Order: structure tokens, then C-alpha cells, then sequence
RNA sequence: UGAAACUCAAAGGAAUUGACGGGGGCCCGCACAAGCGGUGGAGCAUGUGGUUUAAUUCGAAGCAACGCGAAGAACCUUACCAGGCCUUGACAUGCUAGGGAACCCGGGUGAAAGCCUGGGGUGCCCCGCGAGGGGAGCCCUAGCACAGGUGCUGCAUGGCCGUCGUCAGCUCGUGCCGUGAGGUGUUGGGUUAAGUCCCGCAACGAGCGCAACCCCCGCCGUUAGUUGCCAGCGGUUCGGCCGGGCACUCUAACGGGACUGCCCGCGAAAGCGGGAGGAAGGAGGGGACGACGUCUGGUCAGCAUGGCCCUUACGGCCUGGGCGACACACGUGCUACAAUGCCCACUACAAAGCGAUGCCACCCGGCAACGGGGAGCUAAUCGCAAAAAGGUGGGCCCAGUUCGGAUUGGGGUCUGCAACCCGACCCCAUGAAGCCGGAAUCGCUAGUAAUCGCGGAUCAGCCAUGCCGCGGUGAAUACG
């Protein structure tokens, strides 16, 4: 996550194509969850650490 | 490259979410980016008072945000201005203008975070690690505790060469899921390079 | 088996310059960067550089090159 | 065979329709 | 009998813990064998090696790299390259300093970025009748302390992951033995999936592991009727459609149930063999879960971080190209080579999921992609939706074909500022190789393999034949 590529966020991307997701917490590209906004990695760091409610670990 | 975090292990019995509340899906992502700010900056202002966690609810517009700490003290501050200038800025981050509480943490050495703290602290002191995992882990044992667990990570004494220093007694069965561990994390940055510490605490079973 | 849509597209840089010419004269030769615009009757004659990337190739073109984008007549990549 | 865009089977392999595979 | 010069930091004995043995004994695992289906040949998809290139960004390297980081490379992403630009900067905090300051709308040039230029508007705090002066934020110029770096080092590191390995192990406390490293326990007999349990024993216990407590699937019950049902009756446009009802199905919370409990035989015991009852037995089936440690394993390119290095560029913005190059080589896959098959028509049975700038019933136009119109749905109540193999009827008649759909020509639809490089989809024409694959080599022991469809994550669109899930049909074989 360089810090010039954080310009991300942009009310004016200038075309809705060029407007892509990014972690909201590490600032990854690539593998973001659109449902929490995060990435994959933070995603089940938050996991394990409980700060995702009703996120649980799955088996059956 | 084993051994899934303990909490999250447990997540369903004898352990339970630090936020709960319920959103939809054009929802979640927000509430929790704001439920992470509030750590973030909760984190970085109250260390000093050593919060062991951050408890988040929600209904409607409004947040709980129940903040362990083992000296109360420090958040309340001079006749409670502390807290007030808190609640500012929780109010200036997320315009909800919501609520705060402050439960205080008896026996901070039996919160598995609060021991990760103090060790890491200790380490960052330039202590004997060594000696500080062992009497960390005594303290901790000295008082309840049914079990004990301290690991601290590599370049131990500033040495050149990564090393894992060990110590722990009682019973720590991380496999059982009935266990009840508290466990926790602290950092330690110093000169050389960066220190891990990982804190395991067993206490009761069912 | 190409496709594109109804309202075809040609980039405005290089297409109110070209019946700029055309309104004057013929003039000589053009510099383009956009090699995703298609071409048109009013082209023809002209003579377009693109850009491969690299540097700008004077493209001459004919009746016969009428619908294909300039960037066919600008080779990207160098092979053997 | 599945393979094939102008059979019945190739639009359900591709997930497609068409006039090889109706909607109805 | 028996030297010397020269030269080394040893040479050597016994014992200890390991590792190894083309040493021995005992015992496991789809390890072999038995069996079923594959890869290796073909065409295509994808990743990699190599070569090429301005660049073909970087990483991953035997199992444990190669459909891996990539759960979505046209621009973006993007870290590479060519060219046009910018520097207290796209982001944070602060200082000095001239001047203007909040801000709104234009013009020139341009591929855009950028550079340049012009015009509206002068609220705040204090002093002054006024002119006006000074002043805080904010914004623009100049300088300073700094930002920034996907630049190097994963042998400087954290965290997290892979791996031996879900393997049956690894240790401690006290006691005892040994000068000591260490040993005993943990060895032995029986048993187990198991260092699982039993018996014995200079040992007695204990911890991390095993097992269990957690989840799903199996049978039953209680609680509940916007899902269900002529179970039951009345009505019926005969569709659970209306009345009506929680009996059944289902839905989702709690709970029961299985413990070698009962019978026979063996055994010292733990347990083993068989039988009964039971929905289910001897761990009922499947997950989650992976010990002390090993590989100076992987990752500073997700994040964090020590050190080093660049700071008119190793930072930053944009247009375009590249990551998609192709004499070749390999890995993983897809579709096949057909009659236990292909095609057309009609007809039947599922589970799990997703759905508001969304799924899109139904009507019209279109051969179709799709377009126009438009109902319902915050969704057990509407939609995606068709499940396919299957069944019935018909066509093909063994041929590179009504097998197989690569390649290529042409005409279109949709997303998107934009499909040349480089998207997918529809229609017409084209109709390749391929006749079951050399040496070699892979998976799987039961609802498994094989086979058939269905959904989802990322995402505008999509190179998804990938991944992660769901159900339908449903084998062979295991002497050892
Ligand atoms: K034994
Ligand atoms: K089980
Ligand atoms: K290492
Ligand atoms: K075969
Ligand atoms: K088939
Ligand atoms: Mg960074
Ligand atoms: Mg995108
Ligand atoms: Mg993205
Ligand atoms: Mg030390
Ligand atoms: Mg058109
Ligand atoms: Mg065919
Ligand atoms: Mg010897
Ligand atoms: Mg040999
Ligand atoms: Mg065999
Ligand atoms: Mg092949
Ligand atoms: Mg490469
Ligand atoms: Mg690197
Ligand atoms: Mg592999
Ligand atoms: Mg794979
Ligand atoms: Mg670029
Ligand atoms: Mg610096
Ligand atoms: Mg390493
Ligand atoms: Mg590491
Ligand atoms: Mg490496
Ligand atoms: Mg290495
Ligand atoms: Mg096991
Ligand atoms: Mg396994
Ligand atoms: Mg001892
Ligand atoms: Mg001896
Ligand atoms: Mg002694
Ligand atoms: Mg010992
Ligand atoms: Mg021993
Ligand atoms: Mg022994
Ligand atoms: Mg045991
Ligand atoms: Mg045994
Ligand atoms: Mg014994
Ligand atoms: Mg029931
Ligand atoms: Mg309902
Ligand atoms: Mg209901
Ligand atoms: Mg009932
Ligand atoms: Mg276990
Ligand atoms: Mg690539
Ligand atoms: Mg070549
Ligand atoms: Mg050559
Ligand atoms: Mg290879
Ligand atoms: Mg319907
Ligand atoms: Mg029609
Ligand atoms: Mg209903
Ligand atoms: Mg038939
Ligand atoms: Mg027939
Ligand atoms: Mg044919
Ligand atoms: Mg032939
Ligand atoms: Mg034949
Ligand atoms: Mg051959
Ligand atoms: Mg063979
Ligand atoms: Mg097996
Ligand atoms: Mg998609
Ligand atoms: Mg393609
Ligand atoms: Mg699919
Ligand atoms: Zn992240």
C-alpha cells in the first residue's frame, strides 16, 4: 500500500471505471471484501481478535 | 506456522465479541470502519492508563463503548474533565454523539493484554527478558490463574540471532474449547529492531 | 467479426483538427496520442503519427482504411 | 459436445441462451 | 637394532544422546499390491522456464514453486517502459518571511496532466468620525524543520502461513542410579486410531500433545404456525386458489438418545469375537482443531519494523504502450476422439446461495445476443429458474460422420470516456488436429471414485475451462 495510491479515494476519479476498492485498514488492492471494506488479511485478523460481530469460524 | 488465535477459537463459548451490534449490508462496512477509528484513537490516547479492551454496542445512533482499564484514574482525570474532553473528540470523530463508560479491571496481572504490556514494556526498558517473562508469569500465577503462558519473540538482548524464550506452568490446554484463556498481544520497539509478546492466561473451565 | 455500436466513436482531440485542415488546406502530417479513435472519410488524404508507445509512426491513409482505428496501423511491439 | 456454441448443451456449458437454447 | 630435519593441535581410549545402515524384530498410512478412472499424445485455457523486447514490473523453486500472492491486468489496477509535466509536493505536524488571503465563474495551450491569464467577492477580532492600521484560521509565492520510496536486506526481525504431521509423540517436578554427558518415569506383557487403557515395575505424579467439551449430518420429542396439507370437511375460475386447521413436510431454538448398558464365548485386566434390542453401535459419518521442535522454509510487495540507500529524483501527476511478446520446453486443467453415443421435441425429481443505481416475472420487436415497456420483491411470500444426467417419441447407422468445434471471413448486441494492441456474448459461413495416446506417471476404500448440473465470492464488463461451496445418479477392489 504505497501512500500516494491512498488518492484512491477520490470524489473525482474522473471516470466511475477508474474508481476501485482498497483495504480501508491496510490499504491492499487486491482480495477486498465489499461487504466489510477490508481485505482478506485484516479480515480474519479482525476475525480472530472478535471485532467482526456475529462473524464466526465456520465448520460442518 | 500453527495455533489459530485462542478468542477467535472461542469466539462462540466462553468468549464474546468486543463489538456487538446488528447492521445491514449497505451498512456493516461503515459501522465498523467507525468502531475501528474509536479503537484507534481509544488505543493511542488511554495506554497510559492500560486498557485491557474496548467493549462497542449499538441500537440507534448511539454507542456504548465500555473501555476496561485497570487505573480509572487516568481516564476520569481532575473531577472527570478527562472523560469530557474524550467524549469530545468521540463526538468531533463519529457525529452520533454518543455515550462512554469506565469499568475498572481488578487484578490487571490476571488480563492476559495488560501482562503482554507490562513484559513488553519491561523489554523495551532494556530489562533481563528472561527474568521478566518468569516473574511475569509468577505474578500471574500468584493470583488465581490456573494456568500461565508467556512467549516473547526474536533478537532477545538485542542479540543478532532471532530466539523464542519459553516459560510458562499451570495448565494452558489451548486444544480445549470449554478453556477460557484470556490471551493477548503486545509490541515492543526498540533500537535494534521489534520485539512480539504473546500472554496466555487460563483460569476456570466450564 | 468486429462490433462496436450505433453512435460510433472517434476522439474530438484530433477530429475538429482534421476539418480544421480540411476547411484550409492539407497541410502536413499530425501528432496523436489517441490510437483508439476510428477512422473517418474526412481522414483520408491526411497523414496521422501515432504513438506506439514509443515514438509516433506516419500513418498515410487511403479510402481502403475507412472503420479501422489508427492504433492497427501503429504496431506496439517489436518481434524478430 | 459441450464445446460447441450452436448446440444446446454448449450454451448450458457456457451458461449462455439463444437460438440453439431458448428462454421459452 | 633404530634416528633426524621438517610439520600438526591434535592423535587417542571408554561411555552418552541422536541420526543413519544395500542390520534384526514388531506395526501403521491409497505406500505397494487388487480395482476404477485419469495425465504423458491432440486442440484450446491457464501458470512457469526460455527467448524476444523500450518494457515484456516483482515475488514463489523438489515433495512443501508452477489455475500459487492475483476472490477479476483494456484506462484504473501497476509497482515496468517511452514521452509531456510537478516540486514543502497527492498525504501529516511545525517555523521564519513579502504580499494576498474564506471562495465562485471564465479564457489561451494541451493527448491529458500541467503551465499561463482574466473577471466576480472582500464577512471576522480590536482601534479609529472616517481614510485606515495592526491581527487568528484558511488559502498562494520564497526559505527552513520534514513528507514520501512497491529502493535493498525475510540469515537483522514481528505477525501470519507452509512442512514433516492428526504423525504418537515431546518434556517437567520430586525420588532413585551414574564421577559425568545422562538414565529411570516414557522400558516390558496385553490392547488401542492414539504415550488409548490394563497388568507389571525405583519409581510417584504432572504439563504440552491423544481423546473429550464446539459445529454439521443421521432417529425421536417439546415449544411456533404468512412454509406445509381433500391428512379433513365446505367452496373451487379445480392453481393450497378461498374458507379453515398445526396432524404431517419443512423451518430454527431447546432437549432426549449410545454407555461395551444387556446375552453367549475368550481373557488376570483393559479389551477382542459374535448376538439381541435399536435410526444408529464399539471412533455412527464429516468438519473445526495440528504438541517440544525441524527446514538460517515463505513473505520487508498486505501490514508493522532495525539497518542501509535516493531525495528537481530510486518521490509525484498524466497520455500511450507493457504485465497478453513466441523457434521452443514443462506443470495444472478444459473439450474431445463417439452408438453405454450425438441431435431435436415433449415431460419429471434437488440442495445451497445471491438480489435497490439490484434480481428482473409478464407483454411487444428481434432468428438471437439484446432493446422498449413494465408487475412484484427491504424478499420461507417476488425474481435469478432452466437443474442436468433421467424418462417418452423421433432422426442419425459406424463414416472423420448429424462424432469433435479449433482456425478463419462477415454481420451484429451489451458494459464501459474508450474493446487496435487486449472483453465477453449472438447469428451466418468456415469445419483443423483428434480413431483412446511412448518411456514415464496421478487420484480415490462408500455414498467414495466416476459422471451430471446449480450457486457464490472478486467484478462495469470479462478472458472462470480457476477457486470455494451445493445437491442428482452412483460403482469396482483390498489375497496380503
Ligand atoms: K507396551
Ligand atoms: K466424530
Ligand atoms: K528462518
Ligand atoms: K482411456
Ligand atoms: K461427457
Ligand atoms: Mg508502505
Ligand atoms: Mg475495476
Ligand atoms: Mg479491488
Ligand atoms: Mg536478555
Ligand atoms: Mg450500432
Ligand atoms: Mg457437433
Ligand atoms: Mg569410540
Ligand atoms: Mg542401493
Ligand atoms: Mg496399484
Ligand atoms: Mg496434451
Ligand atoms: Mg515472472
Ligand atoms: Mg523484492
Ligand atoms: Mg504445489
Ligand atoms: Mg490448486
Ligand atoms: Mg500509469
Ligand atoms: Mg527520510
Ligand atoms: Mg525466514
Ligand atoms: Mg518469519
Ligand atoms: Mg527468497
Ligand atoms: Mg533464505
Ligand atoms: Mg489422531
Ligand atoms: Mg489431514
Ligand atoms: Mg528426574
Ligand atoms: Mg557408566
Ligand atoms: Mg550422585
Ligand atoms: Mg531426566
Ligand atoms: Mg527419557
Ligand atoms: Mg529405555
Ligand atoms: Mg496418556
Ligand atoms: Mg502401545
Ligand atoms: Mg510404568
Ligand atoms: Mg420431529
Ligand atoms: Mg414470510
Ligand atoms: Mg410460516
Ligand atoms: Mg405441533
Ligand atoms: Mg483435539
Ligand atoms: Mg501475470
Ligand atoms: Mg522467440
Ligand atoms: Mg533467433
Ligand atoms: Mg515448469
Ligand atoms: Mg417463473
Ligand atoms: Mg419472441
Ligand atoms: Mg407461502
Ligand atoms: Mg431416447
Ligand atoms: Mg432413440
Ligand atoms: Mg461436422
Ligand atoms: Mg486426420
Ligand atoms: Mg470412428
Ligand atoms: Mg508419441
Ligand atoms: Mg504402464
Ligand atoms: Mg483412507
Ligand atoms: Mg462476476
Ligand atoms: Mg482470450
Ligand atoms: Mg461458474
Ligand atoms: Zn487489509
Amino acid at each position: 500500500a504505497r501512500k500516494a495510491l491512498i488518492e484512491k479515494a477520490k470524489r473525482t476519479p474522473k471516470f466511475k471505471v477508474r474508481a476501485y476498492t482498497r483495504c480501508v485498514r491496510c490499504g491492499r488492492a487486491r482480495s477486498v471484501y465489499r461487504f466489510f471494506g477490508l481485505c482478506r488479511i485484516c479480515l480474519r485478523e479482525l476475525a480472530h481478535k472478535g471485532q467482526l460481530p456475529g462473524v464466526r469460524k465456520a465448520s460442518w | 506456522g500453527n495455533k489459530i488465535h485462542p478468542i477467535g477459537f472461542r469466539l462462540g463459548i466462553t468468549r464474546d465479541w468486543e463489538s456487538r451490534w446488528y447492521a445491514g449490508k449497505k451498512q456493516y462496512r461503515h459501522l465498523l470502519l467507525e468502531d475501528q477509528r474509536i479503537r484507534g484513537l481509544l488505543e493511542k490516547e488511554l495506554y497510559s492508563a492500560g486498557l485491557a479492551r474496548v467493549d462497542i454496542e449499538r441500537a440507534a445512533d448511539n454507542v456504548a463503548v465500555t473501555v476496561h482499564v485497570a487505573k480509572p484514574g487516568v481516564v476520569i482525570g481532575r473531577g472527570g474533565e478527562r472523560i469530557r474532553v474524550l467524549r469530545e473528540e468521540l463526538a468531533k470523530l463519529t457525529g452520533k454523539n454518543v455515550a462512554l463508560n469506565v469499568q475498572e479491571v481488578q487484578n490487571p496481572n490476571l488480563s492476559a493484554p495488560l501482562v503482554a504490556q507490562r513484559v513488553a514494556e519491561q523489554i523495551e526498558r532494556r530489562f533481563a527478558v528472561r527474568r521478566a517473562i518468569k516473574q511475569a508469569v509468577q505474578r500471574v500465577m500468584e493470583s488465581g490463574a490456573k494456568g500461565a503462558k508467556v512467549i516473547v519473540s526474536g533478537r532477545i538482548g538485542g542479540a543478532e540471532q532471532a530466539r523464542t524464550e519459553w516459560a510458562a506452568q499451570g495448565r494452558v490446554p489451548l486444544h480445549t474449547l470449554r478453556a477460557n484463556i484470556d490471551y493477548g498481544f503486545a509490541l515492543a520497539r526498540t533500537t535494534y529492531g521489534v520485539l512480539g509478546v504473546k500472554a496466555y492466561i487460563f483460569l476456570g473451565e466450564v | 467479426p468486429r462490433s462496436l455500436k450505433k453512435g460510433v466513436f472517434v476522439d474530438d482531440h484530433l477530429l475538429e483538427k482534421v476539418l480544421e485542415l480540411n476547411a484550409k488546406g492539407e497541410k502536413r502530417l499530425i501528432k496523436t496520442w489517441s490510437r483508439r479513435s476510428t477512422i473517418v472519410p474526412e481522414m483520408v488524404g491526411h497523414t496521422i503519427a501515432v504513438y506506439n508507445g514509443k515514438q509516433h509512426v506516419p500513418v498515410y491513409i487511403t479510402e481502403n482504411m475507412v472503420g479501422h482505428k489508427l492504433g492497427e496501423f501503429a504496431p506496439t511491439r517489436t518481434y524478430r | 459436445g459441450k464445446g460447441d456454441r450452436r448446440t444446446r448443451r454448449g450454451k448450458i456449458w457456457r451458461g449462455t441462451y439463444g437460438k440453439y437454447r431458448p428462454r421459452k
